[PDB]
């Protein structure tokens, strides 16, 4: 069971990618975009497709393939 | 001397702790709540011998799957956070604004009243979680402190700080479900590795994070494809009872005259780098109702940051 490579992009328009496991979960992934990008977790939530990725979930249950585009959104504070 | 108190997280299985006057409940057996109260630092005495508690730190293994039945999947700070959040929350209001419900401000809770409004408008929607479920319920019948925490539970909200009304409010909806039929058709080619449809149902093909207008959402979008090539993606069938489309604050000019399609949205006032103020608004009669935090204005046309937008159910066949 070896890790696959997906794309985060940011507010910017610039994708990375990012060695993940489908069993790992959102949280995980929000780790190294973190520290990739330099921005606390608190501070973005991921979409992918449209849809929110929930923390204390897996990636496989979202179903990202290879270089699927997930979506760094800003997490406002109003 | 020493009580006996029933410990509980459902409310219909028991199990029996004997405790002395010596020690807090915190040191015996952990963090309690009565009659949703915290008392976990206080030392027992007879007023609770032979009553039930809600307990929250510590679960034991049988009460921690009767936990995940009741709650769904949650982690282990989530029944403490859930306690807490209720109670803090007590006084928290809900008032009636030109005959429906607003919630009143109160320790920065307007992304919610945001989030609550725009659930209120949703009247076909279900929840698969059994207290999610019934505090909606119950939300829907006047008492709607449980709702308010539990969504503040489950979306991972910090008490009396700002947060986004958007993310909370598609992070609900994911633990909902449509009771009605709904679908929404993408077609997916790249000319290397052809032509696929993909197809959704349900309470998801209902909201989007991304675009903010149902053109944006129909348009075609353009991406790398795992060939490395360009991959194209264009929404061809769409049949919703309603659409939920949500993005970043953009400025636009609402206006009664041209008698816009959508029905609600949702407006951030202030700059996005810095803390701000939602407001919801509704479109009733030619007029816009903008509900503020328990109070209630009305505009006839408003220049304001749109976040979320409720539209109306959507037929649509393309290509
Ligand atoms: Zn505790
Ligand atoms: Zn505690
Ligand atoms: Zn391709």
């Amino acid at each position: 069971m070896e890790p696959l490579s997906i794309l985060v992009r940011n507010n910017k328009g610039r994708s990375s990618t990012y060695e993940v496991r489908l069993t790992q979960t959102v949280a995980h992934l929000k780790q190294q975009v973190s520290g990739l990008e330099g921005v606390q977790d608190d501070l973005f939530w991921l979409t992918f497709e449209g849809k929110p990725l929930e923390d204390q979930l897996p990636l496989g249950e979202y179903g990202l393939k290879p270089l699927s585009t997930v979506f760094m959104n800003l997490r406002l504070r109003g | 001397l020493t009580i006996e108190v029933l410990v509980t997280v459902d409310g219909v299985n028991f199990r029996t702790v004997v405790l002395n006057n010596k020690n807090t409940y915190r040191s015996q057996l952990g963090c309690v709540f009565f009659n949703g109260a915290d008392i976990s630092d206080t030392i027992p005495d007879e007023k609770q011998n032979g009553h039930s508690l809600y307990l929250a730190d510590n679960l034991t293994a049988d009460e921690t799957k009767a936990l995940k039945e009741l709650y769904g999947p949650v982690d282990p700070t989530f029944l403490h956070r859930f306690y807490s959040l209720k109670a803090a929350v007590h006084g928290w209001k809900m008032v009636v604004c030109d005959k429906v419900r607003s919630l009143k401000l109160s320790d920065n809770n307007c992304y919610l009243n945001a989030v609550i409004m725009t659930l209120d408008l949703l009247k076909d929607i279900k929840f698969v979680i059994p207290a999610l479920q019934h505090a909606f319920m119950k939300h829907k019948g006047g008492d709607s402190t449980d709702f308010i925490a539990l969504i503040m539970a489950y979306g991972n909200c910090t008490f009396g700080a700002p947060d986004d009304a958007s993310r909370l409010l598609h992070t609900v909806l994911a633990k909902a479900e449509l009771c009605c039929s709904a679908r929404m058709v993408w077609r997916e080619w790249c000319n290397v590795c052809g032509i696929k449809d993909v197809v959704l149902q349900g309470l998801k093909a209902c909201c989007y994070v991304g675009v903010q207008t149902v053109e944006d959402l129909r348009a075609r979008m353009t991406y790398v494809c795992q060939c490395g090539g360009e991959r194209h993606r264009q929404l061809v069938e769409h049949t919703t009872p309603w659409l939920l489309l949500s993005g970043t604050p953009n400025e636009k000019l609402v206006t009664t005259s041209t008698a816009p399609d959508f029905v609600a949205f949702n407006v951030f006032q202030g700059i996005e780098t810095a803390v701000g103020h939602y407001v919801h608004a509704r479109l009733k009669g030619g007029l816009i109702l903008k509900f503020d935090s328990g109070t209630v204005s009305k505009t006839s046309d408003w220049k304001c940051k749109v976040t979320d937008v409720l539209f109306p159910g959507q037929k649509y066949s393309s290509d």
